[PDB]
């Protein structure tokens, strides 16, 4: 009936119109009524904007509800976990300019390998889905590259299109367009990244996905996850120094063992990667520039593949990790409960071992370009991803194992273990004893 | 280019300013100094005049600095104004000297004054403060510092036995200098008369002060005395008594800078030193002012320039004004965009 | 002792099997990829300079253009020797090393303690002539193609970053012109002037035209065809060729009779009575004997 929020003062009275003007085309059901009252009180705190002690839905005779919204500028400061040992961000927020939007700067200065990191992201909601959000970002970074001695400067915007669905997967497409400044070259620095060190733009557009069904992200112990990256770099419309396609299949999941909910947690994992060399303008026939080090990928870490350097199971140019265009991963974990602990305490003790392939893409086999030697027409490259592919599954693939002790906070996963390398390539450079992992993406 | 980074674009009874006096000798620098002991060669003392200025007083922006009555000319720098005013061995030997000092002399003597914060500190700056207005030694004494320690890099040298390093730097420079017998009129190379007048500069500004880490002055003293009888013999017959019998303009050295130092005139020096510093606006403002300034001493010179072009001064102002705005916008917000109550009624 | 099983490592990527695989040393400059492919002479004249002490010292050596980035140091001209291994490289040699890499037996005269007076007429080349190739490529409007062709179309193809690079490059030759005092040193606030409001551009001009004719003086001086009477080159041959081949190459015009100001390339051609436009002729057929394609 006659439907009263009180409260609400710096939202506009369209976007929350277009959430009770549904509720009350109801033209004696009493459940129903109480069911899409409860269903538009869900969808009103996806919006961000309202604090979660507020909402109190006090019916008469109809209904009276009331919020609390948060406050406006929230400044912020601490030390972040972003896949490093340290980060020291401060953090501006306007909560609410408008309806729903808002804006995030972030200014973390970091002494480990990203000196700074700037930011700005506007973000709105489109047409009143509290899911479908709407970015528009702006930055500058400079990031010690410390495997592949070098830094890469990084000033660009990008416009990123998220959208969360109805099941819980996660949607994205971003077109993003940076610059890619690669200097400050150490003395130890190969032919290689002396080879390319400069300019980019690398104007590309990427498709993300995402199906989490891991009943907790750090520490899983059932479930699954499928995360699918696929970028296009320069080719079309886009335009750029490179012009790639790159795809990327993460797979993990969880399966337990019986003794009660004693927590054993059989792991598993599997991770590919493909990086492709397309030509520039409309057409697939066409001469291709080879990658730069910049867009390949980097195998082994802490992170990614226990047991190794943090840039280690590639080609290495003297000790620099320079990157490949093929790779392989995936690991088994055995996550035993701690003695004298029940199954509720954080901690695991992992019994993990891991496998990796990283090959790069040549073009032996047809030599006949002599002078304007690095354009690859289109047979050439197939040939070339063909022999990198059926170069992962030649030879026992990179392996190492270990044991660990694994940490489950709510932000972060740490880990602790003890690694024994025991299948490497030469020149790959393995770690043998105690390495230390945080963080939250863990293979 | 945004217009300041490019060429200008054309349409189709002197007076020298110089610094102020230090040290005993009629300036504190070593291209005031040449110009001055120029002018004391070749003109007569009711010929010229000297004024005490700073960069902030002449629109060249670089003081050693002629203001020709005839024609309303500017001209800056000691080469300009020789170029100014105006066998082949000789010829192209002051051309080689003039620019091997101009070159590698300069950044010694930087490292002698200006880069050492213990002869700076306590010889330089008091000598520099004691010949400008009461608010000036704040702000341009820092600029001359940051300049000379620029100019004294490629050196590898700072403020910091590390003594075998300067006396290294010092004889290349030195050496190259001792071979053209500045004092002469026979023997050895022989250069133009200019030449000899910005060698005493800055070989001068070397010698004579007295400093209290005195690293170059024993380097000439024990290693190179005839430049050192060089500076003492030119000093005793160029200017006797200290530089007080120059042409100094109304009277004397000191009173010679109070035409161009009123209150008003000292203050928008100050307050425009000041604006130069802010932290978003301050580039553009001096590049604005300084390309103004420019342009009045080209209409000055003959020449008739361009002047519309204020896209600097417009990108500061929208720089400032679109982070004042922001500011503004984010932080006092706007005003609310709902009520506290909202009732929305069953329609029929 | 652990690592049960070693294979032999993996290949390198397509990109560094193509540029970083000669059997040559090779020196990276500032060219193009033409002129790179047959040896000709850079654009940049501190890259010149060491090519032609390089080419006298009778090096068999190979060019590839490159960016600073690349460099050990700041600035560009250095050397990579060839590899020993395919995935193992010997250390880089910068511009200081370049004439102790050379031995090419008796490399003395390249590499020798000028006189004094030799000093002071390098110090004409090192200022008065660089800062007037400086003030006249970097600032003059009219070599603004030739500026964007020869640094900032190569670097990349997007227009922001290209007219990004350009401003930097602007800047940093506005720093350098206005701290070398011959038309330049001024006060203006404690940051250097890095535009070219704070450089009188006439005082450069005729700082770089009594260069020359100095120069011509002690050319004229030496009857022997080199500097100081010498039967071979030496660097300050090679120092002054690295400027005087790029004014008689990049900014010889003809525009010289709507502005005055005579361009570098004909003050080059003018000096004296002709003894600079020989002596780089007489440099070029030294260093360069096979080609013939100069003068502009």
């Amino acid at each position: 009936s006659t439907l009263e929020v009180h409260g609400a003062t710096n939202t506009r009275r369209s976007l929350l119109d277009q959430i009770f003007k549904p509720v009350l085309e109801d033209t004696t059901t009493l459940g129903q009524v109480l069911d899409r009252v409860g269903a538009a009180t869900k969808k009103l705190a996806r919006f961000d904007i309202f604090k979660e002690e507020g909402f109190g839905v006090f019916l008469s005779e109809d209904i009276s509800i009331r919020v609390k919204e948060k406050s406006r500028l929230v400044f912020s400061a601490g030390t972040d976990f972003g896949n490093a040992e340290g980060s020291a961000y401060t953090n501006a927020v306007v909560r609410n300019i408008f309806g729903g939007a808002e804006t995030l700067t972030v200014n973390a200065s970091t002494g480990t390998r990203t000196r700074s990191a700037y930011n700005a992201t506007f973000s709105t909601p489109i047409n009143g889905n509290p899911d479908l959000r709407l970015s528009v970002e702006a930055l500058r970074s400079a990031t010690q590259k410390p495997w592949a001695s070098h830094e890469e400067h990084l000033t660009g915007a990008n416009l990123r299109l998220a959208w969360l669905t109805e099941k819980g997967d996660t949607h994205a497409l971003a077109y993003s367009s940076v610059w890619r400044q690669l200097t400050g070259l150490a003395p130890t620095a190969s032919p290689t990244v002396r080879a390319d060190a400069g300019d980019s733009l690398k104007s590309s557009l990427t498709h993300t996905f995402t199906r989490d069904r891991r009943d907790n992200p750090m520490l899983p112990q059932s479930g699954y996850l499928f995360r699918s990256v696929s970028e296009l770099a320069g080719w079309g419309p886009l335009n750029g120094d490179v012009s790639f396609a790159k795809t990327e299949v993460e797979a993990s999941g969880a399966l337990p063992v019986a003794i009660g909910k004693s927590g054993v947690s059989v792991g598993g994992g599997l991770r590919l990667g493909v990086l492709y060399p397309l030509p520039l303008g409309y057409s697939l026939t066409g001469a291709a520039q080879p990658s730069r080090i910049n867009d390949r990928f980097q195998l082994g870490g802490p992170n990614d593949v226990r047991g190794f350097k943090i840039g280690g199971l590639g080609p290495h140019d003297g000790v620099d990790a320079v990157g490949g265009d093929v790779f392989a991963a995936g690991s088994v974990n055995a996550l035993l409960p701690l003695p004298r602990t029940g199954p509720d305490s954080p901690l695991r003790l992992q019994l993990y071992a891991n496998a990796g392939r990283l090959v790069a893409l040549n073009s032996k086999g047809t030599d006949k370009e002599g002078k304007e030697g690095l354009a690859m027409d289109s047979a050439a490259v197939f040939k070339g991803v063909k022999s990198a592919v059926g170069k992962l599954t030649n030879g026992i693939p990179s392996l190492a194992a270990g044991v660990g002790l694994v940490y489950a906070h709510p932000v972060a996963r740490f880990e602790l273990n003890f690694s024994l390398p025991l299948v490497l390539r030469r020149g790959e450079e393995g770690r043998k004893g105690l390495q230390v992992g945080v963080g939250i993406s863990f293979l | 280019m945004s217009s300041a980074w490019s060429h200008p674009q054309f349409e189709k009874a002197v007076q020298l300013h110089v610094w102020g006096p230090a040290f005993g000798l009629p300036s504190i620098d070593a291209e005031c100094l040449a110009a001055i002991a120029y002018l004391a060669q070749t003109l007569g003392s009711a010929d010229y005049q000297l004024i005490q200025s700073s960069p902030s007083a002449v629109p060249t922006q670089h003081l050693p600095t002629l203001y020709d009555s005839r024609t309303s000319t500017w001209i800056g720098g000691f080469t300009s104004i020789t170029a100014h005013l105006h066998a082949a061995s000789a010829t192209a030997d002051g051309t080689a000297y003039t620019a091997f000092l101009s070159a590698h002399a300069a950044p010694l003597l930087a490292l002698s004054l200006y880069v050492s914060s213990a002869n700076y500190g306590a010889a330089t700056r008091p000598a520099y403060s004691a010949v400008l207005p009461l608010p000036l030694p704040w702000t341009e004494p820092p600029a001359v510092r940051a300049a000379m320690a620029r100019r004294a890099a490629h050196l590898g040298l700072s403020s910091l036995k590390s003594r075998i390093r300067l006396e290294e730097a010092a004889r290349e420079v030195l050496d190259v200098l001792a071979e053209v017998d500045w004092a002469a009129g026979g023997g050895g190379r022989q250069v133009a008369a200019e030449v000899r007048c910005l060698a005493f500069g800055y070989l001068a500004l070397m010698l004579l002060p007295d400093v209290p880490r005195p690293w170059l002055r024993e380097i000439m003293e024990g290693r190179y005395p005839a430049l050192c009888t060089f500076v003492r013999d030119f000093r005793a017959r160029v200017f006797p008594q200290g530089g007080k019998l120059l042409p100094w303009a109304d009277g004397g050295a000191q009173a010679s800078a109070s035409a161009s130092a009123s209150a008003s005139a000292v203050a928008l020096r100050f307050v425009r030193a000041v604006m130069a510093e802010v932290p978003l606006v301050g580039e553009w403002w001096s590049r604005w002012w300084t390309a103004r300034k420019k342009r009045e001493v080209l209409a000055s010179k003959g020449a008739k320039p361009a002047p519309s072009n204020d896209l600097l001064l417009l990108l500061g102002a929208g720089l400032g004004l679109t982070v004042v705005g922001a500011g503004v916008f984010f932080y006092r917000g706007l005003p609310p965009f709902g009520e506290a109550v909202q009732v929305w009624r069953k329609p029929v | 002792y652990f690592p049960l099983r070693i294979y032999e490592p993996n290949e390198l990527p397509e990109r560094s099997q193509q540029l970083t695989s000669g059997d040559l040393p090779t020196l990276y400059v500032f060219s193009t990829d033409s002129d790179a492919r047959l040896g000709l002479p850079s654009f940049n004249p501190g890259c010149l300079k060491w090519q032609t002490l390089l080419r006298l010292a009778n090096l068999d050596f190979r060019i590839l253009p490159s960016t600073n980035h690349s460099s050990p140091t700041g600035s560009l001209p250095f050397l990579l020797p060839p590899r020993t291994s395919p995935t193992a490289s010997p250390a880089p040699i910068p511009a200081s090393g370049l004439l102790s890499f050379a031995r090419d037996l008796d490399l003395g005269h390249l590499d020798a303690d000028l006189p004094p007076r030799a000093q002071a007429y390098l110090a004409l080349i090192t200022h008065s002539l660089r800062n007037a190739w400086l003030c006249a490529l970097y600032l003059d409007p009219t070599h603004d193609a030739l500026l964007r062709r020869l640094y900032v179309d190569p670097a990349s193809s997007s227009r922001a970053v290209r007219a990004a690079l350009l401003h930097q490059l602007r800047r940093a030759a506005a720093e350098q012109v206005a701290t070398a005092s011959s038309g330049g040193g001024k006060i203006v606030s404690l940051a250097p002037v890095d535009s070219a409001d704070g450089i009188d551009e006439e005082a450069v001009y005729r700082s770089a035209r009594d260069a020359l004719d100095a120069l011509a003086s002690l050319l004229r001086e030496s009857e022997t065809a080199w500097f100081f009477g010498t039967e071979r080159p030496g660097s300050f041959d090679a120092a002054l060729f690295s400027y005087t081949h790029l004014m008689v190459e990049y900014m010889s015009e003809e525009t010289e009779s709507a502005k005055g100001r005579v361009s570098l390339g004909r003050m080059v051609k003018e000096a004296g009575n002709g003894e600079l436009a020989e002596h780089r002729e007489r440099m070029l057929g030294v260093a360069w004997p096979e080609w013939d394609g100069y003068r502009r």
